[PDB]
């Protein structure tokens, strides 16, 4: 890690990472 | 952990950037810092428009209702244009019934807009509105000046209201220069960035008032300084929290609330930026005989 | 310089690398299916991992896309 | 303990918040949103990416427009499904052929083409039961439309007259109102948008054949809107997305989302700048916050503006800032040397003294404004005013576990 | 340029609390790579195939291809891969070399010398802008379309571009989560999350999508069937390790304490070769690469004067590659890198001598190649390393790219096969020595 | 490669290339290029730094003229030079080429007197005896601008059965590539008083293109319907080349019957009224770059003191192998004052970059740096000449911004980010503009006021 101290916290960081696959794609959840 | 290396430095760069706020007032005397709705008085429309939009058709609407191509003031942000410019004459104010020019907004075949809201506000009407922003916008300034004085020490309280109000002034005369109109929401935005930057102030302060009362025979100036140091990163995390705060507003603002959101955005990072180092250093000079 | 200067060094390794071949057999079946193996599983456990996951959210970008 | 609220109170208090955060926030069609999602351009819309709100609830109106009552119905005009024979020129321009690259609302409102012939109807009304597209023998994608047996049957019965002719796939085109004294609302032409143009060749009545694409690996998002346009019934657009039509009214709800995502993410900036443990670093903001809204309907006396939820924003950083003055304050002092010993008693004498100062060089900006500003300043003040009051006493009294929250555990410098 | 923090570890503790999570951490890193290299970019363009024609879509180039784990076939979220992280790596470690004074990273007289910890985390995010602008706006005609990536709407290439971007700050994240509970460090950890986007299919991945539901056929998954000479070149290359496993881990025979059965893993004895390997090779593989990456031509790929210098480079630079390795394994391999982690930490495997006798384990077996991964030569080590490189990359393979991408990953899967073993014992109970030094050998 | 061949006539003056068998060169010997001067105006060329030309032949995939191939073949002309006078009518110009398996292609251009129009007849003899499908082809390409030396400029195509339409040479920052089938018509290319253009007589349905042929060369042209051609068999297509004077109704006459816009434009609605063009845009940069006011200096300043010796460098990477439980307390600990510089972060580098490549963007294809401001002391902002003062300017002005407080030191490692910027800029930025040019001057004049005196 970082020497200047902050902390992402991993559930909240895994659901923001793998949430633009069941967001942005188009056609998954809404087609245009 | 410790040793900052910034100092001498920074008072000398905050000396430089004093010449970009001779600059900033310039800007206002030359072009003119007066413009707003609220602020004197104005006729305003806001429309979104497309880009590859036809202007000229928007232009044609705005001649008809009898505003001309000097007087229409413009501004823009991502999606939608907003056009400001002097108090509508006599009895063709800006609501007025009949015509039906402007009406010709949301329909298109090239020319692709939408009418979002239309204003007007009367000139000794405005005049009222700006008088008051302006002493309201004063005389809170002036008594914070006088409760960091009376709380802590003149010679700081001072230093401060220099310091702070420095990139509060540089940032406004970049504004000014936009033809930016300085409404009672700019004034309500200067009175509230105003703590959120000087709460850093307010700590270091208290702490070298805390420090200079329990020392004996040592000299004041020197512990000033490590208070400084001793308060630093403090200083720094404090009002990230509010930043946090105006950053959402920014967000979810976009184009209608960006000049209300960029003097909150700016108002809160002024006491980090030119600070209280520079401030504390200035009374520290003064102190010293 | 690091061209085709600093001796002595590539012609020695290929003599080298020959003669740590040289005095045992190659190749045996049973111990390439061990290492086969753990390379064959390690290649299954990703792909159960991911079947429950990403292959399903793919189904639908076949689906609708 | 190091919590300093006793233990039936904290529950009592964390039952509160969590039951509050259930007030006032909670609210086939779905398919056939893309070709409603058309109808939506031509008001200047930077990016037409449409979203259902409900199940059959579509939401997509613009940013800040005015009235959109009237438009309902316009804008929820269905085709007649005429399919009539026309020439197409030269060009072979059509609406849906244009959205390929990717679509743009001026370049899809000049997107089409003149037609040097339009006329003699050979289709109309319910006649479509599918829409597809298929590999084929052309090298690239060809779409299909699939029709019910009675079209089926007057296809194939006047097959070999039109074999070659080009045959229409018509919806919906706009129009300019006769009157003119008012924005947006001008009504629909049912069967004079050519979406898609091709030219009769099928041996097969029930399979009808539209031009092929250019897509570089998709094709049903566009194979999906020609049965969408099709099978749609009317869809009214309804709810918004923050953002939303009517300007000044939009200001104050999208800058009251904001001051509810502000405080989320100053939440976000403790959970991130210091250690968590239980709820005691958040409880003295979420007391704040219920007081205010309490007093405030306790005096519904005013009424609701920008200016006073920029005092919501003004009143939210004060609470905000007043927890970090208190939880960096004690660690620090503790870092630098301040007592161990006497710590919770001297946290109590020294640790308030600039959540005061704040709160009073807040309060006198406030009061000064009130009594010689007008107009927004006034609506500004005003909801600060109680805010500022309200939050230094649940602050100095309401922080105090703060203080042997973080004198606890390890000695070593902070 | 640079900033240092927002890109860190979760907040934790000791004491009777979190006990679940265990090989979470380790292994859950690499399936959450493999979500966001197997699905579509935001857009209307993005499962995006190579054209057919002159004047649209792009075209494949095995550049893009082995540091992407990607292909045309889609874009995807992550599809930067490990191109910007071994780019940085280039940049922080092998541009450094000259004027050996004033170069650092050598041994001093002094004890230690550590101080590029940052560099290559944060490196990555400075070169991941430019990368993502370049591939967005690079190929003869684009990827697929059009779309430009400074547009305020119409911004779906800009929402691929943040979200590679953003993945890139994930994907950091990822390699430096691992310290509540799971295992390996520095390089390691990130490629064997990074390279994984293939393996089963023998391709890239995306079988998902395109054979799903009334899709008839894509041409590209013609290639798929051929799951064996993929295996076969990654077998290949465990074939060439000794393949010495050999009695029990019993009593005093243990590398776990209070074992019965013993881990059915070879000691593998080449790993110490891979080490030079890798820099030799992305050195020469960056400029092609960027020229591949950021390339261009009209209708077809630019075959203009110098880049016929670096496009259609292959099989030169790789030949370059096979030469230049002496250079990093002669007066610099030993002087900058660690000798240290032989086979101690890396054998889990029972049985101290073969047989389990006193002395004589043989030339045969083990005992004079571990003569040579210690005392003073090494002749060795880097060579039987390019015999796999050059068997696979000569014949090809169908992954969809070649290269020394497919030396790399296979090594880190020896290595992380050996790590898991005693993770329940080194997590219960303090382990003397946990891995960060590589075998790093040369002469 | 090839040689030059002219081929006079009273109109017309052509001048044929061996390479190719193309007519890269025409003059009209009617119009003289200036006022009491004998020489003609030119209208083709094809010399380095300008190419305006037709390009001439059959195309497919044995084709040899066709425009996806390495340089085009070397065709045989008996003569060197052909003029024309009384007792005929009509010049031949045959140029014949005949490809490995034996056919005999040839191009021939012929000049009737009196006349602008160039009948240009191909021929194939399918002399190797097999099967031959191929198509007759036509290709007119263009040089974007053309620069002083002795816009109206474009393309044009018309059919006979919709509009003509035609497109200027003043926005190519890309271009539209045509998919045009019909029968009839013809495509050309425009300029003042003059025009070329294709007018093939063939029978049956053409395709129509246009294209980017290279960096502002911008091309149109068109391939007609496969001719079946026999064994043994000689067979036949036919077009007319016009050079000479703009008259759209003539051919008709002898005819047979990815940049997009939305960052440009907003950047345009913030002063859309005022119309006073380059004064503007320097403008609305400094307001921007004044918006920018920390954004800038922070850019600045983390290229700037990027090391702070040995012990501060390295930090929280060794401590994670122990896996003791104490790690998260340790990274809190660790830094306080220290904030060491590792490169990158994305931060102080993404948020700038979009505004000033579309201000670039927009300065480069400009249309509006034609007219001086009123404003405005500088005359002839679209100047881009060589021997002028405001690349030195621009080179010094960027080598300034980076001085005051850089702190030097010989360190390997990212020094030279912050010297080399003037290095790259003065050598990139002294090709195209004067308006470019003047834009880095004042986006760099925010930086400036906080570095001396200035007005």
């Amino acid at each position: 890690s970082s020497g200047s101290g902050n902390f992402m916290t991993r559930m909240t960081a895994l659901l923001a990472t793998l949430f633009f696959i069941i967001s942005l794609v188009l056609g998954n959840i809404n087609s245009n | 952990r410790k040793v900052y290396d910034f100092m001498r430095w920074d008072y000398w760069a905050f000396g430089i950037s004093g010449l970009l706020l001779i600059a900033a007032i310039v800007i206002m005397g030359v072009r003119g810092f007066n413009w707003g709705l609220d602020f004197t008085g104005g006729t305003v429309i806001e429309i979104t428009l497309e880009k590859p939009a036809e202007i000229d058709v928007m232009r044609d609407a705005l001649q008809k209702a009898g505003f001309e191509e000097p007087m229409l003031q413009n501004f823009g942000s991502s999606h939608d244009i907003m056009v400001r410019m002097p108090p509508a004459e006599g009895e063709t104010g800006g609501q007025v019934l009949g015509s039906q020019v402007l009406k010709v907004i949301n329909e298109s075949t090239n020319q692709n807009a939408a009418v979002k809201r239309i204003e007007f506000v009367g000139p000794s009407v405005g005049a009222d509105l700006a008088q008051t922003g302006a002493m309201a916008l004063m005389a809170a300034l002036l008594s914070i000046l006088v409760y960091v004085g009376f709380r802590f020490e003149w010679r700081l309280a001072a230093g401060v209201v220099i310091a702070l109000a420095h990139d509060v002034i540089i940032t406004l005369g970049i504004l000014s220069l936009f033809h930016i109109e300085i409404d009672l929401t700019i004034v309500a935005s200067l009175m509230s960035v105003i703590g959120y930057s000087l709460n850093d102030s307010i700590v270091v302060s208290d702490r070298i008032r805390e420090n200079f009362r329990k020392i004996r025979r040592g000299t004041p100036y020197e512990i000033f300084n490590v208070s400084l140091t001793q308060t630093l990163h403090r200083t720094l995390i404090t009002s990230g929290t509010t930043l946090m705060v105006i950053l959402m507003l920014y967000l979810f603002g976009g184009p209608v609330l960006e000049g209300f959101s960029l003097t909150m955005l700016i108002g809160v990072s002024i006491g980090t930026a030119s600070s209280i180092y520079v401030a504390s250093a200035l009374a520290l000079k003064l102190g010293m005989k | 310089t690091k061209g085709k200067a600093t001796v002595a060094f590539a012609r020695e390794a290929r003599t080298e690398v020959r003669k740590v071949i040289w005095p045992t057999r190659q190749e045996t079946l049973h111990t390439t299916l061990i290492v086969a193996a753990v390379t064959a599983v390690m290649s299954l456990i990703l792909w159960g991992l991911d079947g429950i996951l990403v292959r399903l959210v793919s189904f639908i970008t076949g689906l609708r896309f | 303990m190091l919590n300093r609220y006793p233990l039936w109170k904290y529950v009592m208090l964390i039952v509160v918040i969590v039951i509050g955060l259930l007030y006032a926030l909670p609210n086939a069609v779905q398919q056939n949103i893309n070709i409603l999602r058309n109808r939506v351009n031509q008001l200047g819309v930077a990016e037409p990416v449409v979203q259902r709100q409900g199940a059959d609830r579509i939401v997509v109106e613009l940013p800040g427009i005015q009235d959109t009552a009237r438009a309902k119905e316009i804008l929820g005009a269905t085709a007649t499904l005429e399919f009539r024979l026309v020439n197409t020129n030269v060009d072979q321009a059509a609406a849906a052929s244009g959205r390929v690259p990717g679509d743009s609302e001026v370049k899809q409102t000049r997107e089409g083409q003149p037609v040097v012939l339009y006329k003699r109807v050979i289709l109309t009304g319910d006649h479509i039961t599918d829409s597809t597209s298929s590999q084929d023998e052309y090298n690239q994608p060809q779409v299909n439309i699939s029709l019910d047996s009675a079209g089926g049957n007057i296809m194939s019965n006047f097959t070999k007259d039109n074999i070659g002719k080009p045959m229409a796939t018509l919806f919906v085109e706009y129009k300019d109102s006769g009157k003119k004294d008012a924005n947006g609302r001008a009504v629909l032409v049912k069967q004079e948008e050519v979406i898609n143009i091709a030219n009769i060749q099928s041996r097969l009545g029930n399979s009808f054949r539209i031009t092929g694409i250019n897509n570089p690996n998709e094709a049903r998002q566009l194979s999906l809107l020609l049965r969408a346009g099709a099978l749609i019934a009317p869809i009214q657009i309804v709810e918004e997305r923050t953002i939303g039509p009517t300007l000044g009214m939009q200001n104050i709800e999208q800058g009251l989302e904001a001051c509810l995502a502000g405080l989320l993410v100053s939440i976000l900036f403790m959970i991130i700048f210091y250690k968590k443990f239980g709820l005691i670093a958040t409880s003295a903001l979420i007391a704040n916050l219920i007081l205010i809204v309490g007093i405030m309907s306790l005096l519904p006396g005013a009424t609701l503006s920008m200016p006073g939820i920029a005092g919501i924003v003004l009143t939210l950083a004060v609470a905000v800032d007043a927890n970090v003055l208190i939880n960096e304050r004690i660690k620090e002092e503790l870092s630098n040397g301040r007592t161990v010993q006497q710590a919770i008693d001297e946290g109590y004498r020294g640790a308030f003294s600039s959540i005061f100062d704040a709160n009073i060089t807040t309060l006198i900006k406030v009061i000064i404004l009130y009594a010689v500003g007008t107009g927004a300043i006034k609506g500004f003040a005003i909801t600060t005013g109680i805010g500022v009051a309200t939050s230094m006493f649940t602050a100095i009294v309401g922080t105090r576990a703060i203080v042997n929250l973080l004198y606890g555990g390890k000695r070593v410098k902070k | 340029m640079a900033k240092q923090p927002g890109l860190d570890f979760q907040s934790a503790k000791g004491g009777l609390g979190e006990l679940k999570r265990r090989l979470l951490f380790v292994i859950g890193a690499l399936i959450v790579f493999r979500i966001g290299s197997f699905i579509p970019i935001p857009g209307i363009d993005a499962a995006v195939l190579a054209k057919l024609l002159e004047q649209q879509r792009g075209t494949i180039i095995e550049m893009f291809n082995m540091f992407s784990g990607g292909a045309l076939s889609r874009a995807s979220i992550f599809a930067l891969g490990i191109m910007p992280y071994i780019s940085a790596s280039i940049i922080i470690q092998l541009l450094t070399v000259v004027h050996p004074t004033l170069a650092e990273i050598k041994k001093e007289g002094e004890s230690g010398r550590r101080k590029i910890s940052q560099y290559t985390r944060y490196g990555t995010l400075v070169l991941a802008i430019f990368q993502s602008i370049g591939i967005a706006t690079g190929l003869p005609n684009m990827p697929g379309m059009q779309g430009l990536v400074i547009n305020p709407g119409f911004a779906f290439y800009f929402t691929a571009v943040v979200s590679l971007v953003t993945g890139t700050m994930f994907l950091m994240w990822l390699g430096e989560q691992i310290t509540e509970r799971g295992i390996g460090n520095g390089i390691s950890i990130i490629i064997f999350a990074g390279i994984v986007a293939g393996l089963p299919p023998a391709i890239a991945h995306t079988i998902e999508q395109a054979r799903q539901g009334d899709l008839h056929f894509l041409v590209l998954l013609l290639v798929a069937v051929l799951v064996f000479a993929v295996t076969f070149f990654v077998v290949f290359v465990e074939r060439g390790q000794r393949r010495i496993v050999v009695n029990y881990a019993k009593r005093q025979q243990g590398r776990r304490v209070y074992a019965a059965q013993s881990t059915h893993l070879p000691l593998k004895v080449n790993m110490a070769g891979v080490i030079p390997a890798i820099f030799a090779s992305s050195i020469i593989l960056f400029p092609a690469t960027i020229a591949s990456w950021f390339g261009g031509g009209t209708g077809w790929n630019w075959l203009t004067t110098i880049s016929l210098y670096l496009q259609p480079g292959q099989p030169l630079y790789v030949l370059l590659y096979a030469s230049a390795i002496i250079f990093f394994c002669f007066f610099y391999t030993a002087l900058v890198f660690n000798p240290r982690e032989t086979a101690d930490n890396l054998k889990k495997s029972g049985a101290f001598v073969p047989g389990i006798r006193p002395g004589e384990q043989t030339a045969k077996y083990i005992d004079k190649v571990m003569t040579r991964l210690t005392l003073v030569g090494a002749l060795y080590i880097t060579f039987i390393c390019l015999i796999p490189e050059f068997m696979r990359d000569a014949m090809k393979v169908p992954f969809y790219f070649g290269g020394t991408s497919l030396l790399i990953v296979v090594v880190v899967i020896m290595d992380f096969m050996a790590q898991v073993q005693t993770l329940m014992m080194s997590s219960q109970y303090e382990s003397a020595l946990k891995k960060a030094n590589l075998k790093g050998y040369g002469r | 490669q090839g040689k030059l061949i002219s081929v006079k006539t009273d109109v017309l003056d052509l001048t044929i290339n061996t390479r190719g068998g193309d007519v890269e060169q025409a003059l009209l010997p009617a119009y003289p290029k200036e006022l009491n001067s004998t020489q003609p105006f030119q209208l083709l060329e094809t010399s380095p730094q300008f190419i305006y030309q037709a390009q001439s032949g059959l195309t497919g995939r044995d084709g040899p003229d066709n425009p996806a191939n390495g340089p085009r073949p070397l065709y045989n002309v008996e003569k060197d030079a052909y003029v024309l006078a009384e007792g005929q009518n009509e010049l031949q110009v045959p140029m014949t080429y005949t490809d490995a398996a034996g056919n005999t292609f040839t191009k021939t251009f012929v000049l009737k007197r009196g006349d602008y129009a160039v009948n240009v007849n191909y021929n194939v003899q399918n002399a190797g005896e097999k099967p031959l499908e191929i198509s007759s082809f036509g290709q007119l390409k263009q040089s974007i601008t053309l620069p002083p030396h002795l816009t109206f400029r474009g393309a044009a195509y018309s059919t006979p059965d919709a509009a003509y339409a035609a497109y200027a040479f003043d926005t190519i920052a890309d271009n539209e590539n045509l998919n045009i089938s019909s029968k009839g018509g013809w495509v050309a290319m425009l300029q003042q008083y003059f025009a070329t253009a294709w007018i093939p007589h063939n029978d049956g349905t053409n395709n129509f293109y246009t294209a980017n042929l290279g960096n502002g060369i911008a091309a149109i042209g068109y391939k007609s319907q496969p001719v079946l051609v026999q064994p043994g068999q000689t067979g036949a297509m036919n077009s007319t080349l016009w050079v000479g004077p703009e008259i759209q109704d003539k051919m008709a006459a002898v005819a047979p019957h990815f940049i997009s816009q939305p960052l440009f434009k907003l950047l345009k609605w913030i002063h859309s009224f005022v119309g006073n063009w380059g004064f503007s845009i320097i403008i609305i940069t400094f307001i921007v770059r004044g918006i920018m006011y920390p954004l800038t200096k922070a850019q600045y300043t983390s290229m700037a003191k990027m090391r702070m010796l040995q012990p501060k460098i390295q930090a929280m990477r060794e401590r994670l192998g122990d896996d003791k439980q104490r790690i998260s307390q340790e990274m809190m600990a660790l830094y306080k004052a220290e904030k060491v510089n590792p490169l990158g972060g994305c931060f102080p580098l993404l948020i700038q970059m979009p505004i000033f490549l579309a201000l670039y963007y927009m300065l480069m294809g400009s249309v509006e740096l034609r007219q001086a401001p009123f404003a405005l002391w500088i005359h002839d902002l679209s100047a881009q000449d060589p021997y002028y003062i405001l690349p030195i300017l621009m080179g010094v002005t960027m080598f300034f911004i980076q001085k005051m407080s850089p702190t030097t030191v010989t360190d390997p490692m990212q020094q030279k980010i912050m010297t080399f910027m003037p290095v790259i800029f003065t050598v990139f930025f002294l090709w195209f503009p004067s308006g470019l040019v003047l834009y880095y001057i004042v986006s760099n004049l925010v930086t400036i006021i906080q570095q001396q005196l200035i007005y």
